[PDB]
């Protein structure tokens, strides 16, 4: 019981949330423990990517209680006692941005591991039949992943017009937490989704680049940033998945038949999926809980397609990186509590 | 046990212990290898004399030096002048004391690792942190928010600090300092007839600096009570036997620091430096730096150099913002102050990386340990 | 009131605007304000495929003269 | 070539190495070099006239090994 | 008389155009009262004197005006033109009288004192007209920087020069006086067009004349060569005090020094006068009973009778500029 | 063969070599020797002695004109020569001065020292006074010397230091110094230290002038501030001196102000001017010079003449001769003695020394 100091000094911090409450408790059980757990491990992870932070946390403290006898004794006591006093701050959840922006250059990782890029070459199909104003397709043929981010990402060209409709019919994307309080853009190094001025590993610093700056409407009617509370993000609900659906759903009816459609649907989603969250522009949930609409599954679910969500078995990869972020800001602030409270004497 | 503590940087090397108010010993970070078989021919084990010894016998001994700027550049050279800092020299062993080390503002994530490695590889170290000069110049100060300007011998950074975090879209590197002033006085002395060589009698130069030199608040003002009064005027008595005269020479000196200019150069002085580093942040924090501005380094030790740094950032900036300076009278040893603190604090004892750490991660724990 | 050039909406409505090669996109999008009613943060014009740049002038974009933009009103339903 | 001096109000004397053709911002610009005083602060007066920028050292008959003299412009305070 | 009114409304109106455009309107003791004070820019005490003048006698006023003048009783001092010309005009009137408020030699002894305060490299004059007392006098910037310097510092006023460096250089202008380059003038003041520099305001400064006196145009922001003329005037009153008429030549010396700055394009009436108006400078003459009238006349009449007009058709083309825009933006 | 010149004075040392302007060095004229044993790690003279001071016991071995112990004025020579103006004494010349009627034992102890300590090749010593003049082109006059610690009014005819009429004050800078600051400790400033001192001696040597009028400035001070100027102590603190000002160099006019029941040097050169022949009183009246460092405040010199024209019969031409170099004038006095080419024969040489011990200064030094 030496190095568990630190996972109670990270609980002296009056900043942790649920994410770091999961990716501190499971460290510290995973160091203490060592056998039989890990189904615990593997569950937590599918737990955490869902966000299902306290389904986690029940599982957490009840372990705890079971396994008490391989169990320091008075973590729990600080493990607990805090675990009734978490929220997430939707602003300020970087624990969690720093996960979805390794789990989305691992989302990537899978992709060009299945090189068929032979969807995005006849997605430019019904780009150019679903939406005429724009310069047709890719001009050219997709060859490589980056210029298939390049398609997908010109279905943004796509908008406040095709999918009017569709956008209509949801009942959430009315409520938009967002604002048009128009911050402009900042400089970041920060990657993906992360703040431009919030702690990052020095190799996970991608080069600088200015990003937006995009703020929250607090006195929406339940948008998401109180629905979802635990969801990080920048600028809520998607707003151009909606405008998918318009080119995958032709696309789907018109390659139904096709017999890899789903090796060609779930493709299309999860590069849209993942190169929003590297390129900032959204957040797992943002672009995921859209299509967790009933409607949107409609085409899907009678097109005998599903839907991954970008789900992925070894995040062990995430979660770490992500456990030793916590620790860094964790204990970070209390080498500043103890700077100032030595500063103060 | 006791940390030991060291801050590689530009021209001189500051290391010691932590608690202590003090670094113990600060000598050159300077390496002389031999010339010529016939130096090395000759007595000795020995191959290069590294540091305080290596200036003192140098026409014989060629030298390298390594961090001139920052950075580190030669790894095998720097493998050497943390040998005349934990062996030779502050002569405990590196085995037996934890080891906190000082990055340069933006340093490489390759450059880091090396260090990581250097320590554990080749020092045995129990335990090691890489920290950023500037964040522990603040933390001297108290402070875990706000801007720095750290001066040495060569490199000048303004590096803003949100939490802990210096921001790196935010870093901004001069690379004027101290030694570009001597060299500038040097020469403006050549010239008022009191001339010096460029081969060590440039030490004598580097003494009228710091001791008699200061930054001016209106260097205009302050040339015109030169040509009217030997009021500014002060003298110096050389160590070989000559009393001497200044007068304008000195506050031209630190003014290359404000108006790069001086020395040919097409830069930005360290006020236009600080308004930018601040700006390529956000609205939010940008109050909470120009509030904040910690003079650290030695360059940044000439009297009045806060009392212009108030005048050329009010000038500079919005009308609505407080501009503090804050140049704690040990600027000159901040990066080390802070070293001490930071390692002597007792939520430190998780940080340092362990050995055992080192080698199930490798050097690539650096970049997810050190912030 | 040398470069008459033109903006398509989405109704087939065409305005006509009065420009000249060295005029910012944000200076287009004030007077498709002044003649329309649409704050310029809902105005998202498009010439080559392209959501054009505020800062941009219509001569960092080729917009020459009686050149067709289009106007796409942002349904930023706040 | 030829050589002008310049007294200030201190009584020193700078010495320049000038031609007949320099402009008075060139010998403005030897004693920013040479002593480090902006051109700007710099007012030379040669004839009970202030020299004028454009002008040169002939134009207003300094020549030889003439004494010209220096005030520096206070202003900013 | 509707466009008293329609002048009033559409311009960048300031103090000076509201004191000219009124005082006219209600001409067509108490307006020469108006004139003591608008030379003494005493603005505020002004614009109240007037406003309840349009109450005291609203019969023969017309309820538009008191309606809209009360309504919108600024001036910037980069701008402000209205003063610029009254100025220009007074400096011309100050000279007219000194040339008939004559001398033969209050300049010449002058001389003596010159050459003894300031002998050091300058010219040592060895006067039978007023352009060669200027140009005596004018000669007081030949004391730079020096001499002046003892007394510059005594100055609460001067560190408050809110005159930049950024030196801009000559612009050339055919406008005589405190002016403006482009500005609108009569065809009978415009002088030969020479080259008028160029200077700018610092507006950094903290309690600079420009932000606590905007009622001065701008033309360089205070001025020092005054200090260097009480240099040679302490010397001229220490040998000439016992001397019956020097409170008549001292007044006249500094009468036309103040007429020759504001024609000749270098300062306002108090860029000038309130660095001598400042408590330690008149003790140089208040012990030696050298009272000073600080330029202040009494024929004001021929100044602020052009000044109307000049804003009138200032403030009245301002307006037809609207109506040229508002029916060809009308198209 | 460059000849030495040196002024022991009370007060600074001035000393240097003959040929040229101004003094090398002009360090003060203080010995310093501790006090308990912090000795761990010889004499401290100099500028040294008092930044050290503090564990030092400073003796002051000229202090009036007159050099006391001498086994720390062997020091002051000793730092002159060896650490001040780097050379030899062994090697140069020198010229010493010495105070206006010297004991002559006091006078033989210079020539021992210098002949005996130092191996001076040659030397000579001459009157500060007679040197004052000689630097103003005068053989024949009345000299004023107001150093640090003493005044002098010594008349001067043809070379010859009359000491019939040599009259002594022993008012000067060091006591007006501390006037000042005692009369600013009454104004609410804070003059104490010996560190404040200094600073009231920059006041005072800097700010200080002699009037012409001592109650008609007074006046001009207390109706108007027309005085009252400002110094920037270095820590901060720009404090007011007016009045202040004048009645600093004015206790040299009234010595009564410092409790002194003396004469003032305006008086104390009119006695001393009719101590003498009434043959010459002619040429001392019209030759009276203002040499020193607390004859340097702007105005002293025509206050003399008024002083003096005065006290004096009206058909006197009283001529004050105030050289704007009078701080260093028995210095220049020297630079100009010693470098005379018909000199180099009055010098007493090594070998004479030898010969006739050190009675001969009263043989060739007069």
């Amino acid at each position: 019981q030496k190095i568990e100091l630190s996972i109670s000094l990270s609980l002296d911090s009056p900043k942790l949330d649920e994410s770091d409450f999961i990716l501190l408790s499971v460290k510290y059980l995973e160091k203490s423990l060592g056998k039989e757990f890990s189904g615990f491990f593997e569950d937590i992870e599918k737990l955490y990517f869902k966000q299902n932070y306290k389904e986690a946390i029940e599982k957490i403290l009840d372990f705890c209680k079971k396994n008490e006898s391989l169990l320091s004794e008075q973590v729990v006591q600080r493990l607990a006692e805090v675990a009734p006093r978490l929220k997430s701050n939707p602003k300020d959840n970087e624990s969690r941005r720093l996960y979805e922006t390794l789990y989305a250059d691992h989302l990537e990782s899978v992709i060009k591991q299945e090189s068929d890029l032979s969807v995005f070459n006849e997605l430019r199909d019904s780009y150019n039949a679903v939406k005429p104003e724009y310069a047709v397709t890719h001009e050219t043929e997709i060859k490589t992943l980056d210029e298939a981010k390049q398609f997908i990402l010109s279905f943004v060209m796509l908008n406040d017009n095709v999918e009017l409709p569709l956008k209509a019919q949801s009942e959430r994307y009315p409520k938009k937490d967002r604002s048009r309080e128009e911050l402009g853009n900042t400089p970041s190094a920060n990657p993906g989704i992360m703040k431009p001025n919030s702690p990052n590993f020095t190799d996970n610093l991608v080069p600088v680049r200015d990003v937006p700056k995009i703020a929250i409407n607090e006195k929406v009617a339940g948008g998401y940033s109180k629905t979802k509370p635990t969801t990080p993000f920048v600028a809520s609900l998607s707003g151009t998945t909606y405008s998918l659906m318009v080119v995958l759903t032709d696309y789907i009816e018109k390659h139904k038949t096709d017999k890899d459609i789903e090796k060609k649907v779930n493709q299309i989603i999860n590069l849209w999926i993942s190169s929003y969250i590297k390129e900032g522009y959204h957040s797992y949930s943002e672009v995921v809980d859209v299509l967790t609409e009933p409607f949107l599954q409609s085409i899907f679910d009678k097109a005998n397609i599903k839907l991954n969500y970008g789900v992925l078995d070894d995040t062990h990869a995430e979660f770490r990186k992500a456990q030793d972020y916590v620790f860094g800001l964790t204990i970070q602030s209390a080498m500043h509590h103890e700077l100032q409270e030595r500063f103060k004497n | 046990i006791a940390a030991l503590v060291i801050d590689n940087g530009s021209g001189m090397c500051k290391a010691g212990f932590a608690g202590d108010d003090a670094p113990r010993a600060v000598f050159p970070s300077i390496v002389g290898r031999p010339r010529h078989q016939g130096v090395m021919v000759g007595m000795g084990q020995k191959d290069s004399y590294v540091g305080d010894e290596a200036q003192s016998k140098r026409g014989i001994l060629t030298l390298k030096y390594p961090i001139e700027h920052g950075i580190v550049t030669n790894w095998d050279d720097m493998e050497k002048i943390w040998h005349h800092t934990f062996y030779n020299e502050l002569r405990v062993a590196p085995e037996e004391h934890p080891v906190l080390l000082t990055e340069a503002p933006l340093n490489p994530k390759a450059n880091r690792e090396k260090m990581t490695q250097i320590m554990f590889e080749t020092f045995n170290t129990p335990a090691m942190y890489v920290a950023i000069q500037a964040v522990l110049s603040l933390y001297a100060s108290g402070r875990t928010t706000g801007i720095v300007m750290d001066s040495g011998d060569g490199v000048t950074h303004t590096v803003p600090i949100y939490e802990g975090y210096a921001l790196p879209h935010a870093i901004l590197r001069l690379d004027l300092a101290g030694r570009d002033l001597t060299d500038y006085l040097m020469k403006i002395l050549t010239e008022r007839g009191y001339s010096f060589t460029t081969t060590a009698e440039r030490e004598i130069v580097r003494d009228i600096k710091e001791k008699l030199c200061y930054v001016a608040l209106d260097f205009e003002q302050e040339m015109a009570t030169a040509a009217s009064s030997s009021s500014l005027e002060k003298s110096y008595e050389l160590p070989d036997g000559q009393v001497i005269t200044i007068g304008n020479e000195r506050f031209r000196c630190p003014e290359a620091l404000f108006q790069p200019s001086f020395l040919g150069m097409e830069s930005c002085g360290i006020h236009e430096t600080t308004f930018n580093s601040i700006m390529k942040c956000d609205v939010d924090i940008r109050k909470d730096l120009y509030a904040n501005t910690v003079l650290s380094g030695g360059t940044t030790m000439y009297p009045g150099i806060a009392d212009r740094m108030q005048k050329e950032i009010t000038a500079l900036a919005p009308s609505t913002m407080k501009i503090k300076i804050i140049a704690p009278p040990e600027r000159k040893y901040s990066v080390w102050i802070g070293g001490s603190i930071l390692a002597s604090l007792s939520t430190f004892q998780q940080m340092w990386i362990s050995k055992q750490e080192y080698d199930e991660s490798g050097p690539s724990i650096v970049h997810r340990k050190c912030f | 009131g040398s470069m008459q050039i033109f903006v398509k909406t989405l109704t087939g409505k065409t305005i006509t605007l009065e420009v000249e090669p060295s005029d910012t996109i944000e200076n287009v999008k004030a007077k498709i304000q002044d003649k329309e009613g649409i704050p310029p943060d809902q105005q998202r014009l498009i010439f080559a495929g392209k959501q054009l740049e505020d800062g941009r002038t219509l001569s960092d974009y080729n917009i020459q003269k009686e050149s067709t933009l289009h106007l796409v009103l942002r349904l930023r339903g706040g």
